[PDB]
This record gives C-alpha cells, structure tokens and sequence, in this order.
C-alpha cells in the first residue's frame, strides 16, 4: 500500500 | 508553459498534485496520494525547460517525491520525466521510476517503472 | 546519508555534480557535463529519504536537471532515480530518463533510458 | 491464457499483431505497423508463463520484433514485456524498449522507452 | 554479427546463456541463472537485425525468457533489448524489463527495470 | 517514420 | 530468489 | 552533442 498509490 | 503549468493536476487513479512554476525553471509543490487525507501529503521539487516554440512542441520537465512525512516513511523516492502540452485539453504525460533502499543482495529488485497522465479536470 | 551525500561526485564518462543534502530531505547543487567549462553548468534539485537502517540498506533519492542555462537551451530535462551506499567505497547507483519536448506526432521518440554510477574518486 | 492469447490484437495507434500461443510456452506470429500494407509486416517471436491462478492474476509474457523485412531495414529491434488479462474485455498491457545499432560514441542515445495496450476490438 | 553472436556469453553476476543466430534473423538457445545446475536452465527466443555497417555500429537484437521449467514456475518473464559489438572484446550491452503476473490492484508493482553486460570471457 | 509506428 | 539471479 | 554527455 505504497504512498504513491494509496 | 509556466503560467499554464501552475495549478492543480489529477491522474487516472485519483492522486493530486499542486505545483508553482517559478520564473527561472523551478517547480515546487506537494503530491497527495489520496485527495482525502491531510497526510498522504509529501513535498515535491523539480525543473522545467522553458523555450520559444513555433511548431506546437511540448515543454520538457521532471520532479522527485521522497516518500517520507510525519505519518509515514516508506524508504523510497519516485522521479517523473515527461512533457507539458497546453490548450483546451492540457495534459502532462510522464514515465516514472520508483526506487526503494535495498541491501546489495537485493539491489536488482530496487526500481519499478510505469507511466502516468495528468489532466486539469 | 546526509553528510555522506554532501560533496562532489564523478561518473564514468567524466561529468561532475556538486550537491548539498539539507536536514529535511532537500538536495540542491549543480551538474557540469564537462568539468572544464564554466557553462556546461546547470542547476539541480531533488529529494532523499532519510531512515534508520539496521541491515545496510541504501538511501533512496532522486533529482532533475532541465538543460537550459545562459549558453544553451536543449529543450529537454533528465531525472535520475537510485540509491546512496556509503562507506569506504561510497557510490550512488542510478537509472535515468531523458525527455525532449516534441510535437504530438513525435511523442513516441521523446524519452531515452540509461543508467549511471557516481563515485567520490 | 494460451487459447485466450491466440488471435488478432490492435493497439491505440492502429498497429496489428497476429499471434499463436503454443502448448509449451511459445509465442510466434507477425506484427503489421499499418494494417493496410503487405509489408509493414515483420516476424515476431516470444514466450509466456502459463500457471494455475486462483486470484485473477495476469499471465506474464514478452516478444521481440527486429525491424527488417524485404522492403525496409531500420537497424533496430523492439521488446515488449507485460501481461495478458482475459475475460470480456481482454487486454495485453505492455512496456517496451526500442534499441538502434549505434557507434560507441552514440550508445547513450540508443534506447527509447514507452508503453502500449492491445485489445481484441 | 551472426557468427560473432553464436556461442556462450557470461554476465557480471555469473549467469550464462548459449545462443545460435540463424541466417534469417532468429536467435534460439538457453539461459542458466547459475552455471552449476541443470535446471536453472530456461528456453530463450529472440531476433537480431543484420545490416551492412561502414561506421562500426552495433547490431540491434532482443530476446525473452519465461521463468518456467520442470523445477520452478516463477509466474514472470524478462525481455532484454540491446546491441552486439564485436571484435577482440566483443560484448552485448542490454537493458531489461522483468514483469510478474499480478492482480489488477497490484499492476503498478508488476515491472522491474535494470541493465546487463555480457562478455565471452 | 520508424516501422513500429508508420 | 528469482530464477534470473539465483 | 547533448549537454548531459558533452
């Protein structure tokens, strides 16, 4: 749930 | 360019960034992964290449986000490289590289590649 | 990281960059394509992700150079994405994306990809 | 996979390829850059990784086209890497690398990067 | 090219591939990740672009390995894109894309990028 | 007018 | 320990 | 003779 996406 | 770049941009997945293009090539702003929460927010910094165009060329630009703020430290950074195209349907088209810090054994799995399009709407 | 990153770095081909890593994630400095001349010099800006490491991981970072100064405007920008590894043979290993402004007909030829390693020596 | 992959695929720009997926991992067929002419046609060859899926994963695959036929020799080759997703709107999503033969001086400009989506319609 | 390409190639990490370059553009052979064991062996297939050169250009080529054999099915495939340079220190310089089959939620993490150099020694 | 595109 | 590397 | 290289 990488910060780039989520 | 410049004035056309300044403002709020949205990609297909629903991330947002807000950027100011300064007079001498500077891009500064913030990237929110999710437009709800007040920290999915991360600092962005980059550069663009202003030029006289007589043929409808895009404006080349790039920026970096390191994925650390007061709520999260994901031990990684992304760069986006692409070009601004203005007009009634202005867009920024990009390819990106996301690198994670690894041990040397794992360095072959450190960098993902993908692409993004941003619009004003 | 930070203090280890601050200083002068050289790649295989003989380009140089000089960078300061600031306390809260900032990278600022200049890139000289050829270490002779006083303007093959271009502004660089980027970010790094500082973190506690207990396993010898690299530090993830990225930066952008737009290829415009007082002598040259090449209508393009490069981003480098990679990681800093310290110690007696410190290095920064990177992959890069170079994008040129194009017309929309030519947008498939706009982005080159390659890789670079920087050392202190 | 296999039977789902066999057939004719179209991208956004109007190129076409026709591929047979063989029983033991083989992909063979032809790529036409323009669906009009009988040689914008080039040979394609590649591999796919067949596997039992219980979670709706894509099927990983890749193929190469060298850009030489009886009418044209463009001194270059492209590889596409991506995955097949089946169903009522089946698609193949890919990233690609196009490399041209260069002198050693020019080897930094040899490889372009981009992305493509193919559909059956 | 052709005859110069046919033979055994080694990269920096100790993987090996053995390839035959056929008369009309075909590359066929096997890739062993570790040169010890009799199946770290996987089938390879690709294409190269033969051309008259008068300036010392490389020969453009590409190949695919799907990572499935009788001992292992890693649900992924790699493509390498690059060029052959002959002579007393012949080498193949490449960039690569490795894609894993994912669910659609995870498709942004599906493709790694890196680079490899192969020599005869 | 590379054969991939044209 | 992907088969490309190991 | 792009400024990155030259």
């Amino acid at each position: 749930c990488h910060p780039q996406f989520c | 360019a410049e004035a056309g770049i300044t403002g709020t941009w949205y990609n297909q997945l629903g991330s947002t960034f807000i950027v100011t293009a300064g007079a001498d090539g500077a891009l500064t702003g913030t990237y929110e992964s999710a437009v709800g929460n007040a920290e999915s927010r991360y600092v962005l910094t980059g550069r663009y290449d202003s030029a006289p165009a007589t043929d409808g060329s895009g404006t080349a630009l790039g920026w970096t986000v390191a994925w650390k703020n007061n709520y999260r430290n994901a031990h990684s950074a992304t760069t986006w490289s692409g070009q601004y195209v203005g007009g009634a349907e202005a867009r920024i088209n990009t390819q990106w590289l996301l690198t994670s810090g690894t041990t040397e054994a794992n360095a072959w799995k450190s960098t993902l590649v993908g692409h993004d399009t941003f619009t004003k709407v």
